[PDB]
């Protein structure tokens, strides 16, 4: 998860069913 | 003003989702929101 790196004007990024704890 | 330096958000927007579990069942309908929080609804 640290590997990698890390609402935006009409398009936007859904959250998981499943979140990462679950997961 | 006083330049104390400010940020923009685009103000809390999302989708709606429904729950309701079939005519048959019920018609109560409740009501979900993804893109914002409780504090702004």
């Amino acid at each position: 998860f640290n590997k990698v790196t890390l609402k935006f004007k009409g398009l936007t990024v859904l959250p998981p069913l499943l979140t990462d704890e679950m997961i | 003003q006083t330049l104390e330096i400010l940020d923009i958000t685009p103000c809390s927007f999302g989708g709606v989702s429904v729950i309701t579990p079939g005519t048959n069942t019920s018609n109560q309908v409740a009501v979900l929101y993804q893109g914002v929080n409780c504090t702004e609804v």
